[PDB]
């Protein structure tokens, strides 16, 4: 409750003293998150939704709507291979590119029918 | 006389998982001052000797990046001013240490690293064959 | 150029390491190249090239009006503008066409 | 509050190039292959041409972030040559000195 | 003749400090750099960002402490920490110094999202290396 | 009233026998009022001497190792000794280390300065394994070499795999292990089209 | 042959800093760490010591007031990992709709005058108010 929170603040106040040395200031900064947590990891605080290597790389599971044969399949194989090799993109946006291609091909199915190609 | 009576040592907990084994750690420090690198090398060597870590220190060749710019603001292409940036390298390789010892040593040296000095630490972790690769099931 | 055994072994290696299975041409490989790297526009250097001059100017302007930042250049401009007004040269207002 | 209108236009071009960037990438992927049908490629050519002019990435110029100078700019520091020399001579740039050898 | 960051001779009553009396060709020979960071190193990045931050900090400190700074500023970066060292005068009251130091440290820390610590060394007057 | 007078430096109050590590606990800018050392720096003028420590900007522009005195280093290492374990005694030599751990993993951590610590170069994972350690017969050995291509050095008999596609280092490590597993299994596996060799 | 792998020791992120702090001892000649280490800036008496701390706290309050009054000048994240504390502070009732959820938001924001007026408006409107929300409002009013 609010009273309990204020009671905890009072307990913190009576246990609080001004900083006595540089080490204490560094400890306070580390606890507050202002200072980094040595040793340096270069990836602390960055998690790509907990995704794994198979989710990042193997994107063929997202081509179920796409036909498995034809020039469209060949083009999507190139796109998925490029997305898999891309290290600067997350799984969400990699799927978004595939979704855009699926929507674009769905809109342009009539042109594909003219070129003797069937999509979905 | 006004010394603390009791000191609360930091709590160290021993987990049930095996520690990560590191064969070799290559710590390369880049800087612009050779004396600063020498002072940091002496600090690192003394810390390693106190902790009982085998350490070898060598000096990789320096790199100098030079470029030229116009000396004036107008119609004076002939006259140039040349600038340079000197990067001095010092590599300290520490071998036969555990993960806990490596973590403490890295944290100590990184916090004591002076400003304007870059550090790159290369790990060499020893691992066994995975369970799937133990025998040819296929 | 290469035997059938060599060709199939190379194709198997490409499948294992993630390369394109089909024998594409150089033009078609650009599709893989485009999606294997961030676009130049999407790169941080491109859009985050200039510092936010709106922030770096309004923040200092607010501090100066709050009495916590002294700008010699702004003081020089204000003093010169005041002297020009005293001399007689004042900025014509919008819609006040001297030539019109 | 930018240096000049030329810098302001460049900022707008960069902002509009950061936007529509993925759409240009997706459309240009269709245009830059021979596998897809030529009719679809031509439609992609029409779409990318109909895209806004400022979204084109080749309209972005690396100007100085201090004096808006379109040329004589070092890309590493994003500064014009005159500003870079002024800071280097004053000593405000770390690890930069006169080159003598 | 060159006139880049050089204090030319005068009647002889002009006081100069060590930093401003030494020409730029004496950098790394007789005087060091006023800012230290890892941006201008082989393989490192963000050199432009550090330069912009340093320029803004020097202008911010100059305007925040009018008639106080005696020499230039020494800027140091260690990981996430930023250290600003200045040599100031003693004309102002200590209350004004402490008020500005607390305000400047807090404002810069929130603006640059990094812990900024300001250190001041007061001198009776501007140190004169020589008279040009 | 006269202007406020600065107190004499505390170096006068300091004694010859003092706990200098306590005086300078952490890294701090040089302070002549706190450092009892008459150190002069600066190029002397004609018939002159180097500038005194008071007001010497050159001394302030030096990263000081006052907090890293040998006494302080020994005391710090003694306290931190409780945090370190012991390397196994059986792994005395690199030959024994290779025998017990055929797989070696290499990764690099980068220490920089600035608000951001992200670095794309920290995602690279290198896996080295000698094919002799792997249980490979003639068919598996030859097929594995052909599959990996230039990734295997015959002179050292070491297969090196570099993974950087995965955004995270852990994901790259998992992908590297997975690649080694499938390479081993497929090398042992025999295909009908291999009869056309 | 068998190799004995030692167990992995674990410690807090500040354990090393605490150990280094324990190494050094209190110094007598030094002034309190909160103050500067300059002869002119170091306090002389207890009254000066209190005044200098109050002045420094006053500067921090002024800086915080500027940040809160003008958040837009500091909404630019450049530090990784993110540092929530070094961010502009917002204490405003963003949800302007007259509803229980927004009333609870004002209770969390501890806006006593806004919450009670909104509660009266909600009661006049006739929409039901939860017992927990009413109790939370009473706790806020009783403390303030
Ligand atoms: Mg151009
Ligand atoms: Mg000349």
């Amino acid at each position: 409750s609010l009273w309990d929170v204020e009671f905890a603040k009072q307990l913190a106040t009576v246990n609080e003293q001004p900083l006595q040395n540089g080490f204490e200031e560094l400890i306070q900064w580390t606890k507050e998150g202002k200072l980094w947590e040595f040793p340096i990891n270069n990836e602390a605080g960055f998690d790509d939704d907990g995704s794994e290597f198979h989710e990042h790389i193997f994107l063929e599971k997202h081509l179920e709507s796409f036909p498995k044969q034809g020039p469209i399949r060949h083009f999507m194989e190139l796109v998925t291979c490029g997305l898999s090799k891309n290290p600067y993109l997350s799984v969400k946006q990699k799927v978004e590119h595939i979704e855009w291609f699926r929507n674009y091909f769905n809109e342009k199915k009539d042109i594909l029918k003219e070129s003797n190609i069937q999509f979905n | 006389v006004d010394v603390p009576k009791d000191l609360t040592k930091p709590v160290v907990t021993i987990s049930d998982e095996p520690d990560i084994l590191y064969k070799r750690l290559s710590v390369l420090v880049k800087g612009h001052d050779k004396a600063v690198l020498d002072s940091y090398e002496y600090f690192a060597v003394l810390a390693a000797k106190e902790l009982g870590i085998s350490i070898k220190v060598h000096e990789p060749p320096r790199k100098i990046e030079r470029f030229t710019l116009l000396q004036s603001v107008h119609i004076y292409k002939k006259h140039r001013v040349q600038y340079e940036m000197r990067t001095l390298y010092r590599c300290l390789e520490l071998e036969h240490l555990t993960g806990s010892t490596a973590d403490v040593y890295l944290e100590y040296i990184q916090r004591n690293l002076p400003e304007g000095v870059a550090m790159e630490v290369t790990k060499t972790q020893l691992e066994q064959l995975p369970e799937h690769i133990k025998e040819p099931i296929w | 150029s290469l035997s059938e055994y060599a060709f199939r072994m190379s194709r198997l290696s490409a499948r294992l390491f993630g390369e394109v299975t089909r024998p594409t041409n150089s033009k078609s490989m650009k599709v893989v190249k485009l999606f294997s790297e961030l676009p130049l526009a999407k790169k941080k250097e491109t859009y985050d090239w200039y510092p936010n001059h709106h922030t770096y100017a309004e923040l200092m302007q607010t501090l100066r009006f709050l009495g916590l930042y002294r700008d010699e250049h702004q003081d020089f401009m204000d003093e010169q503008k005041r002297l020009k007004k005293l001399r007689g040269k004042e900025k014509p207002k919008k819609g006040e066409g001297k030539r019109a | 509050h930018y240096v000049d209108w030329r810098m302001w236009r460049d900022v707008k071009r960069r902002k509009m190039a950061y936007e529509y960037a993925d759409e240009r990438l997706r459309i240009n992927s269709l245009r830059k292959n021979t596998i897809l049908p030529k009719i679809l490629q031509d439609v992609a050519d029409e779409e990318i041409a109909a895209l806004p002019r400022d979204s084109c990435p080749v309209r972005i110029r690396n100007r100085c972030v201090m004096t808006s100078r379109p040329r004589g700019v070092k890309r590493r520091w994003r500064l014009s040559r005159i500003v870079f020399r002024h800071l280097a001579d004053h000593g405000q740039l770390s690890g930069i000195q006169r080159a003598t050898w | 003749k060159n006139r880049a960051a050089r204090v030319r001779v005068s009647k002889g009553d002009k006081p100069v400090t060590y930093e401003e009396a030494h020409a730029p060709h004496y950098i790394a020979h007789r005087k060091g750099w006023l800012s230290l960071h890892t941006g201008n190193l082989d393989g490192e990045d963000h050199a432009a960002e550090r330069t912009v931050e340093d320029v803004f900090l020097r202008k911010f400190m100059w305007g925040t402490f009018p008639g106080c700074l005696a020499d230039q500023l020494v800027l140091k970066r260690r990981g996430n920490q930023l250290e600003i060292c200045a040599v100031v005068l003693r004309q102002l009251s200590p209350h004004k110094y402490y008020f500005l130091v607390g305000y400047s440290e807090t404002l810069l820390s929130y603006f640059y999202k990094c812990p900024v610590r300001l250190h001041l060394q007061t001198v009776p007057s501007k140190v004169v290396y020589k008279y040009l | 009233p006269p202007r406020r007078k600065a107190l004499p430096p505390r170096t006068e109050k300091m004694a010859v026998d003092q706990d200098w590590p306590s005086v300078y606990p952490v890294a701090a800018p040089f302070k002549p009022s706190a450092v009892p050392l008459p150190v002069r720096m600066g190029y002397p003028v004609k018939k002159g001497v180097p500038m005194a420590k008071e007001g010497n900007l050159e001394l302030l522009k030096i990263p000081n190792f006052l907090h890293l005195t040998p006494v302080a280093i020994k005391k710090h290492c003694e306290a931190l000794k409780d945090f370190c374990t012991e390397w196994p005694a059986a792994l005395d030599s690199d030959e024994k280390c290779e025998k017990h751990f055929p797989i070696e993993i290499d990764s690099t951590d980068y220490v920089s300065s600035g608000p951001s610590v992200r670095n794309p170069r920290a995602r690279v994972v290198v896996l080295r394994v000698k094919l002799s350690s792997l249980n490979l017969d003639d068919h598996a050995k030859k097929k594995l070499i052909k599959l990996v291509g230039e990734r295997y050095c015959k002179t050292t008999d070491v297969l090196t795999i570099k993974t950087d596609r995965c955004p995270l280092r852990r994901q790259n490590y998992d992908y590297a292990v997975y690649l080694l597993t499938v390479l081993y299994h497929e090398s042992w596996n025999t295909e009908e089209w291999e009869k056309s060799k | 042959e068998e190799v004995v792998i030692p167990k992995k020791k674990t410690w807090d992120k500040v354990a090393v800093l605490q150990a280094l702090a324990s190494t050094v001892n209190r110094d007598t000649t030094a002034v309190p760490y909160v103050f500067q280490d300059d002869p002119y800036l170091m306090p002389a008496s207890s009254l000066e010591s209190r005044s200098f701390l109050l002045a420094k706290k006053s500067g921090e309050n002024v800086a915080k007031f500027i940040i809160n009054s003008y958040p837009k000048y500091f909404q630019k994240d450049i530090a990784e990992p993110h540092i929530p504390c070094l961010m502009p502070e917002y204490f405003e009732p963003q949800i302007k709709d007259i509803s229980e959820a927004a009333l609870k938001e004002r209770i969390e924001l501890r806006k006593v005058k806004a919450s009670v007026d909104m509660f009266d408006q909600l009661l006049q409107a006739g929409t039901t108010v939860s017992l927990e929300t009413t109790n939370s409002l009473l706790d806020l009013l009783c403390y303030y």
